[PDB]
């Protein structure tokens, strides 16, 4: 015997945050490994241009 | 004890198989762009 | 509202039953719930079945039971607990029927 | 029978010509992407012309004479009666020419390329493009009154609606206690209300411009063609909040019938559904930030236009809550109402990229608004359109539609869709720009990925075809052999099925407790609710 | 009893027969369009057809209207609901058609608001010259100021009983308003500017154009409201034919008031 | 003075309501005269429209 | 449609009984309405030179 | 620049304002993917996991501590992401202290530039039209419909100042490489501010539809240095 | 080192649309050149800022409705 309660509660709040950390690892490389891999080169670039003096 | 190996065991093959529909739901364009480059 | 609220509202509807219907009727919203019930509350989830002269509606109570009790280790417990009133009305389970 | 001003006979002729009028509004998208497959006019032998009248010829028939009709016509003549609990509709005479001027608004439009010139001005219908020095024939002259007899059918379509949701319920269905769908249309008939007249002087104003040279948009005497584009848009931005507001009733039915569960905050449902058509009226020209507009006047719409996002976030978390505890029956309305909860607000968040004045600069007239507004028309509006046929077939017409093959139809538009669209984001932020037959060589790459895809969803729509004769033609003979789904909604896990047999529809709503087909005279007594 | 009760009709809303008159008005708005987009282009050589296009239009909306009478007076399903059906049906078609001035209201906003390049600097431009509202365009307002208290002069006095003051009251609203034409009819023939007049004479004859494309079916309203009160078909408890010609012009008082202050008043 | 006279024909007429005012038999035959021309005439110039054949 | 509220009875249509078989009739009626934008693509290239 | 087969991602920054485009386009696409890792997960678990609860949880409908939680979340991140997209609104209006003015007129099938600033000692300005070449006068190596025959020279790190408009239908002046988009108004003008800052040519689209050529109207534009543009400017 | 030079900001016309700046400084040119005419060189900043963000056929037109007296500005001060 024991008064078990909450098994949706245990399964929304399990739920909601695991999708905030799925919408995280899909988004973080986003914005460095492709948005900070693009300014890598823009940055490069412009700083091949300003050399030439 | 009981949703701290029960509750894992429901989800670890479903991140494993939910992050594969989104690598065919939207992924899709990254093989048509590898198979035929020309 | 509570547990024990919870309790003490559906062993009452049991009571009058009167009917197949609504034993199915009340025996369905005791278990679609958020919580668990009680063993106290199931007990007069098989005296309503046996009230009204049918077994495989006592056969599926220990079948939603079965699904929504969360754990084994939370339902072996369980159903030695119900063991001394599921020997007197002689309710078998669906696995030992093998139907 | 032609002219029977029984309510139930209009909806079943509404719903025959948005087929027909289906069949040739993808025939025209058929031609026109078979066109952009390679670069150099391929079918079209050199023809320029005859590709901005198939657009116009095609996006028209898409939206005024599919999706208005359906959805408020299709379903509104039919459900509006049938669930609040009215006989027919209230103003039941006016209900058959809003119907049978219809084909006389398709050949007003399908003569106006027949015509020597072809309307080449686009949906969008600008005035200086459309003025008789640039346009000379009477081809555009029709082009501007078919619009308009749609635009007169779907207005009074809509007073015939808040005259019978005002009035005409039973007697405990007090306001706050009415089916979804009914206020869905009947909010959207407070849209079609106010928006309609403001169209009908933005095109009476253009036929003046045209053959009484009166000068309100002509540029010889100071008229703009830019008080076109807050004019027109003060519509057209309305007009797409009418596609998807029915769009959100038939959801709303189908996601909450299919899972054995009342529909999550319905009293938050039915506040967050006007808040989308009242603060809809205030953005208009998100659509015209690039076309001069003052830098505090972008700077309101990009803060204004992104708060119609705050109510659809209301209804789309709400059903992703009426399906978190309750079952899932995958049938075909839940495979349709669980795929549009997933494209449609895909087509939300290209929605707020696009709204802000400081990043449509780089995206106007592109291919990433086509692939951001057919995620949600026919992905967010057809999507609701084949969930509420499906939904609604076998109760209405009597036969069961295959079930086994209604599950195809469901993945070849699906998949045979999104290979359409989701490219088309790729050769927009790029630059592509609309309208065009022939394009840069680099845009060679993604149309014709996307090419390959409308022979998909058009061979789903032959399939489609055969659905509706194999529903007519032995339609009787599936719900007696195991080809088809006959109860919607499954019994309980501790339902007998001996019992079920006794109380078998467990509906919410009217629409199924009617015999299927429903009589001619479905209510004859004041009905009773609580 | 009951054996009378399975004899009638248990609801009260109205059940219509199939007329066939909702195919003939779809029918003429065909010929109304294709034909007005025909002559402008050739194809005919004369402008008749739409001519003709207006008179088959018309007649149809008189035997429309032929059978609502002949279920108003003479067959008889308007219960109180019925009758607030059409009384609500009418009061929201309104909001319909103030609208569409917002239309044509917000045009004239838009060229004298900011002043534009095209034209003058100044509105109404140079030689474009303007009426004052110190003049017969002050006429128009006070003889609707008159018909707003001669409308609701014999609003009540229909209801009130007597005929002395219900019928003869009507012919002095009805010609009340044909003389309200010809005063409209003298700036159609009288005024400098024209309808090609630029945008001063595009909007001009819009705002103002429609407000005179009203009184030609308003006056033909009342030309039904003295017929049926002559041949006795308006009763006075229940008024629907009388009570949509109040609200036709309760209203007008208002979104003329609107009309006279931009036009001519902040229109020099 | 006719309103009680046309409710004994109009009610209990067994005719079509649009046939059922004793002035109805004229109001007919000329609107379908008019009503058989300003529907072919519209629409039979349409291939005189397709040739460039203009007036 | 007035009154017979049977099966078939509410849609105008005539799909048994018919002299000739419904598929005549009912993919004529859609091929047609797919075959319109095809004469649309007909009249107005072999007016305008092409074919 | 030039579109790229198979590509999926912006034409190359050649102006801060474009630059600014492109840390806005992925500023938002970053609150973006957390909405639709959301929506992507919590429609997975529902079809996958409830598919097979028998069970259903009937009696869960108002929820009033998660009604208020999911109407401020759209609230809490568009009051975050609207000053990135304040901040780049009222500073690309910058035609404070501009260095050259340039025109572009399209006259439905073509465009117009004329460099009326007299910096130039001929004392009159250079206009040029702008037709893309035919197939038959293809020169082999040209991109088609996107190399004009007469293109358009513009100094480099000099804050000029655009003036497009038109004198017949409405079609817009779009180069995405410098992020540039304007109506050209026939009644009216307008004007963008666009400094380039690298050497090279950009090739564009006119985006709004005008008629039958619309497919035949390119906007090339070549940036070269500042005495390079004045040897040009002295010839014409 | 920095040749070119061009009209400034203008805070009077600062959005977008300087079609009024295009046209005010054809007037205030045009205005300056029959009033009070002391010197040209505060009249040409008017003349070298029309030249500018104008279009020619524009001031082909500004120079012909002068001509036939049908300018639809003021164009005569005195
Ligand atoms: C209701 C709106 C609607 C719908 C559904 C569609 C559907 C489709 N549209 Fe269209 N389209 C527009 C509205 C719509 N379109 C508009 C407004 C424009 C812009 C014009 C302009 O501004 O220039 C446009 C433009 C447009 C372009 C040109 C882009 C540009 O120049 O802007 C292209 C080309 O790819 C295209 C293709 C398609 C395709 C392949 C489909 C496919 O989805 C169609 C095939 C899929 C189906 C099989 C499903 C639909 C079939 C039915 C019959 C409906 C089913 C319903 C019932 C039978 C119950 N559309
Ligand atoms: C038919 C349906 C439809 C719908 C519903 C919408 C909805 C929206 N549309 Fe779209 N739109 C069109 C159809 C539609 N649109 C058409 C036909 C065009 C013009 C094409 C043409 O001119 O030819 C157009 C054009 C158009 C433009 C003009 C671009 C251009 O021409 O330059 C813009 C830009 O502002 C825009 C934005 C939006 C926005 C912000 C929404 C928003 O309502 C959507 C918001 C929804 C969500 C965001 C998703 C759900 C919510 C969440 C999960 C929670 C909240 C979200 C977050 C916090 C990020 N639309
Ligand atoms: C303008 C309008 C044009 C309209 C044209 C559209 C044409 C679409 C036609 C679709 C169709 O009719 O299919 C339905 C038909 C009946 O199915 P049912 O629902 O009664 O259940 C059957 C049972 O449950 C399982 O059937 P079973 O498994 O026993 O048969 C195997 C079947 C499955 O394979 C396929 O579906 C693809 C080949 O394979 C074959 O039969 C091969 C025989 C050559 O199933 C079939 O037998 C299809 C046979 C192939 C037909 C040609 C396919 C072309 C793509
Ligand atoms: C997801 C649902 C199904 C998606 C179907 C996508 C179809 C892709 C397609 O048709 O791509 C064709 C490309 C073209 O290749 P190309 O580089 O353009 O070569 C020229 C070929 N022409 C154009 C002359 C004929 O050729 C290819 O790349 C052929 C590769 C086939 C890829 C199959 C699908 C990709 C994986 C999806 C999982
Ligand atoms: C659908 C079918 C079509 C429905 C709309 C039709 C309405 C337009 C009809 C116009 C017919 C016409 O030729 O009107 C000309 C009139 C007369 O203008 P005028 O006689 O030149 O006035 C100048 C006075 N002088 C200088 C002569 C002394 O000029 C006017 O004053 C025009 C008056 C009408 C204004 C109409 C406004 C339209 C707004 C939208 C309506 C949509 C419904
Ligand atoms: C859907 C989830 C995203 C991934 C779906 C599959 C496509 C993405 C992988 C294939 C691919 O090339 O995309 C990479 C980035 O995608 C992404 O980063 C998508 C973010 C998730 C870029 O790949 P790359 O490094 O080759 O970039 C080439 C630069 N020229
Ligand atoms: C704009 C059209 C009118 C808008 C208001 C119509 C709704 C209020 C008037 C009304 O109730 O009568 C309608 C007939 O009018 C009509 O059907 C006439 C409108 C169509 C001809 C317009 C001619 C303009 C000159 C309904 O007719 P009902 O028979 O269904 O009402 C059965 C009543 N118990
Ligand atoms: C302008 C476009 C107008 C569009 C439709 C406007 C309709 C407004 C009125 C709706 C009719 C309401 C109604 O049913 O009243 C019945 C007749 O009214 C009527 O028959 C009103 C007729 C209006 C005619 C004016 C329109 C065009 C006129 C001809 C061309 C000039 C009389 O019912 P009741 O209350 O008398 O029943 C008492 C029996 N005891
Ligand atoms: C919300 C959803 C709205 C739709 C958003 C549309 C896309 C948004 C931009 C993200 C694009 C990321 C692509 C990165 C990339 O450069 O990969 C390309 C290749 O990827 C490929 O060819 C396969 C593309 C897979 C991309 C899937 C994108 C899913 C959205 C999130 C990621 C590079 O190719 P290249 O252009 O360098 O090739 C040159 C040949 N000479
Ligand atoms: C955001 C994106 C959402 C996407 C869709 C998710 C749908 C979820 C629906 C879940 C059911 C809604 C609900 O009301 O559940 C309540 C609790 O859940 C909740 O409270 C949900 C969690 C809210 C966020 C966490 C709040 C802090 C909790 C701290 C835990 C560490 C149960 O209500 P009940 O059964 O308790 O009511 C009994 C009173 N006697
Ligand atoms: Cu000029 Cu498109
Ligand atoms: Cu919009």
């Amino acid at each position: 015997i024991a008064p078990i309660t909450g098994t949706i509660k245990r399964r929304v709040i399990m739920d909601i945050v695991l999708g905030f950390s799925l919408g995280g690892v899909m988004a973080s490389y986003w914005w460095w490994g492709f948005h900070m891999d693009k300014i890598n080169k823009r940055e490069k670039f412009y700083a091949e241009l300003a050399e030439r003096k | 004890e009981s949703w701290v190996i029960t509750e894992g065991r429901r989800l670890i093959p479903e991140i494993f198989q939910w992050s594969a529909v989104l690598s065919v739901c939207l992924g899709w364009p990254g093989a048509v762009y590898f198979f035929s480059k020309a | 509202e509570t547990f024990e609220e919870f309790t003490a509202r559906y062993e009452k509807e049991f009571d009058e039953a009167y009917d197949l219907f609504e034993v199915q009727r009340v025996l369905n919203n005791c278990f679609s719930y958020d919580l668990v019930p009680a063993p106290a509350v199931i007990e007069k989830a098989l005296r309503a079945a046996r009230r009204v002269n049918d077994l495989p509606t006592a056969i599926r109570v220990f079948e939603a039971l079965k699904y929504k009790v969360e754990n084994e280790d939370q339902y072996k417990a369980y159903l030695d607990e119900l063991k001394d009133v599921r020997q007197e009305l002689g309710v078998p389970l669906k696995e030992e029927l093998f139907p | 029978w032609l002219y029977s001003t029984n309510a139930k006979d209009i909806a079943v002729l509404y719903f025959m010509l948005a087929i027909f009028s289906g069949m040739a509004g993808t025939a025209m998208s058929l031609i026109i992407r078979l066109e952009l497959a390679a670069p150099g006019s391929q079918y079209l032998h050199g023809n320029s012309q005859l590709f901005n009248v198939l657009v116009v010829g095609h996006a028209v028939l898409m939206i005024f004479f599919l999706v208005m009709p359906a959805l408020i016509g299709g379903f509104g003549n039919y459900l509006l009666p049938l669930m609040i609990g009215a006989t027919d509709t209230a103003f039941p005479r006016i209900n058959n020419i809003a119907f049978w001027v219809l084909p006389m608004g398709l050949v007003c439009l399908v003569t106006s390329t027949l015509v020597e010139s072809g309307a080449g001005t686009g949906w969008t219908v600008y005035p200086p493009l459309s003025s008789i020095q640039a346009h000379s024939g009477p081809s555009v002259d029709l082009a501007i009154f078919a619009l308009h007899l749609t635009s007169i059918s779907s207005l009074l379509g809509a007073i015939n609606f808040i005259v019978t949701t005002l009035n005409m319920r039973t007697n405990g269905m007090t306001m706050h206690k009415l089916p979804l769908f009914v206020w869905s249309i009947f909010i959207t008939a407070f849209l079609l209300l106010l928006s309609l007249p403001v169209l009908s002087a933005g095109i009476t104003m253009l036929l003046l411009d045209r053959n009484f040279n009166t000068s309100f948009f002509e540029v010889s005497g100071g008229g703009d063609p830019i008080l076109y584009e807050h004019l027109f848009w003060f519509f057209g931005h309305p007009e797409v909040y009418i596609l998807i507001i029915p769009g959100f009733g038939i959801i709303s039915h189908v996601v909450s019938t299919y899972s054995k569960k009342p529909v999550f905050g319905e009293i938050s449902m039915v506040y967050a559904m006007a808040s989308i058509g009242l603060l809809g009226f205030l953005v208009w020209s998100h659509h015209m930030y690039i076309v001069g507009l003052d830098a505090d006047t972008r700077a309101y719409f990009t803060s204004a236009t992104m708060i119609i996002a705050i109510p659809t976030g209301i209804k789309i978390f709400s059903w992703l809550a009426t399906i978190h505890g309750g079952s899932i029956r995958l049938a075909t309305p839940m495979l349709y109402a669980i795929a549009f909860l997933f494209l449609f607000t895909m087509g939300g968040l290209t929605g707020v990229a696009l709204a802000n004045a400081s990043l449509d600069v780089a995206f106007h007239d592109t291919y990433y608004v086509v692939g951001h507004f057919h995620y949600v028309l026919s992905m967010g509006a057809i999507f609701s359109l084949f969930a509420g046929y499906y939904y609604w077939s076998p109760q209405i017409l009597g036969l069961n539609y295959n079930e086994k093959l209604a599950q195809i139809q469901f993945w070849l538009i699906f998949i045979g869709a999104n290979v359409i669209f989701f490219p088309m984001h790729f050769l927009g932020i790029n630059g592509m720009p609309r309208r065009i037959p022939d394009y840069p060589d680099a845009f060679a790459g993604w149309n014709y990925v996307a090419s390959i895809g409308s022979f998909i969803a058009t061979l789903s729509l032959f399939l489609f075809i055969y659905i509706l004769y194999d529903q007519l033609v032995n339609g009787l003979n599936n719900k007696v052999n195991n080809k088809s789904v006959i109860y919607n909604k499954a019994p309980d896990f501790v339902e007998s099925n001996t019992i079920f047999n006794l109380n078998t529809v467990k509906s919410s709503s009217i629409e199924f407790l009617l015999t299927s087909p429903p009589a001619v005279h479905s209510f004859n007594t004041p009905a009773v609710q609580s | 009893t009951h054996l009378e009760r399975s004899r009638h009709q248990q609801h009260p809303f109205h059940m219509v027969m199939p007329s066939p008159w909702p195919i003939v008005v779809s029918f003429a708005l065909l010929s109304l369009a294709l034909s007005t987009a025909l002559t402008m282009h050739g194809y005919i050589g004369n402008m008749n057809m739409v001519y003709l296009a207006l008179f088959v239009l018309l007649t149809s909306s008189i035997l429309w209207f032929r059978d609502i009478v002949a279920e108003a007076t003479y067959l008889g399903d308007h219960t109180m609901a019925v009758r607030k059906g059409i009384n609500l049906g009418f009061l929201m078609f309104v909001l319909s058609e103030v609208l569409i001035f917002a239309g044509l209201f917000w045009a004239y906003f838009h060229s004298a608001m900011s002043p534009d390049v095209t034209l003058g600097a100044c509105w109404p431009p140079v030689g474009i010259e303007a009426v004052q509202p110190t003049e017969l365009p002050l006429l128009n307002t006070i003889i609707l100021l008159s018909s707003g208290a001669t409308v609701t002069y014999s609003h009540h006095a229909l209801i009130a009983g007597n005929r002395n003051k219900a019928l003869s009251g009507l012919l002095i609203t009805f010609w009340l308003i044909v003389i309200f034409v010809t005063c409209q009819y003298i700036e159609y023939t009288n005024a400098a500017f024209t309808i090609s007049d630029g945008v001063y004479g595009s909007v001009f004859y819009a705002g103002t154009g429609l407000h005179f494309l009203h009184m030609v079916m308003l006056a033909a309203m009342l030309g039904v409201n003295y017929w049926r009160m002559r041949n006795y078909h308006l009763t006075a408890g229940h008024h629907v034919g009388y009570e949509t010609t109040i609200i036709y012009t309760h209203v007008l008082d208002v979104i003329w008031l609107f009309l006279y202050v931009v036009f001519y008043w902040w229109g020099v | 003075n006719k309103v009680i006279q046309l409710q004994k024909i109009f009610q209990s007429s067994t005719k079509p309501l649009w046939w059922r005012h004793p002035r109805s038999a004229l109001y007919l035959y000329p609107f379908y005269a008019i009503f058989a021309v300003a529907v072919v005439t519209p629409l039979l110039y349409i291939p005189n429209a397709i040739r460039g054949i203009k007036a | 449609v007035h009154f017979k509220d049977g099966v078939y009875e509410n849609i105008p249509f005539k799909v048994k009984g018919r002299k000739t078989p419904y598929a005549l009739s009912h993919f004529g009626f859609f091929a047609i309405g797919f075959a319109v934008p095809f004469v649309a693509c007909y009249v107005q290239l072999k007016k305008s030179g092409a074919f | 620049d030039v579109p790229t087969p198979y590509a999926c991602y912006f034409q190359d920054s050649a102006t801060p304002n474009q630059e600014g485009i492109l840390e806005l386009h992925d500023n938002i696409m970053f609150y973006l993917l957390v909405i639709l890792g959301l929506v992507s997960w919590m429609l997975y678990t529902i079809v996958m996991t409830y598919s097979k609860n028998p069970i259903a949880y009937k009696y869960i409908k108002h929820g009033q501590t998660i009604e208020v939680i999911w109407t401020i979340f759209p609230a809490v991140i568009l009051l975050i992401i609207a000053f990135p997209s304040f901040i780049l609104l009222y500073l690309c209006d910058e035609v404070i202290s501009p260095a050259m003015t340039i025109k572009a007129i399209g006259y439905q099938w073509y465009w117009k530039y004329e460099y009326s600033d007299f910096i130039n000692d001929s004392g009159e300005t250079v206009e040029f039209e702008s037709y893309v070449i035919p197939d038959e006068l293809l020169e082999e190596g040209q991109l088609r419909l996107l190399d004009t025959d007469t293109s358009m020279v513009v100094p480099v790190d000099t804050h000029i100042r655009f003036v497009v408009t038109a004198a017949d239908v409405i079609h817009d002046f779009a180069i995405p490489s410098l992020g540039i988009k304007v109506d050209a108004t026939p009644g009216r003008l307008n004007q963008v501010s666009a400094l380039i800052q690298r050497e090279g040519v950009f090739y564009g689209a006119c985006s709004e539809l005008c008629g039958t050529g619309h497919a035949n109207m390119p906007i090339k534009i070549e940036a070269v240095s500042l005495p390079k543009f004045l040897e040009w400017l002295n010839e014409q | 080192n920095s040749p070119l030079h061009t009209v400034g900001f203008d805070a009077r016309f600062p959005q977008q649309n300087q079609t009024k700046h295009c046209w005010q400084s054809y007037v205030d040119y045009h205005k300056c050149v029959n009033m009070k005419g002391e010197d040209f060189a505060p009249c040409k900043v008017f003349w070298k800022t029309y030249n500018a963000l104008c279009p020619l056929d524009w001031i082909e037109k500004w120079d012909d409705q002068r001509e036939k007296g049908i300018f639809a500005g003021d164009i005569n001060s005195d």
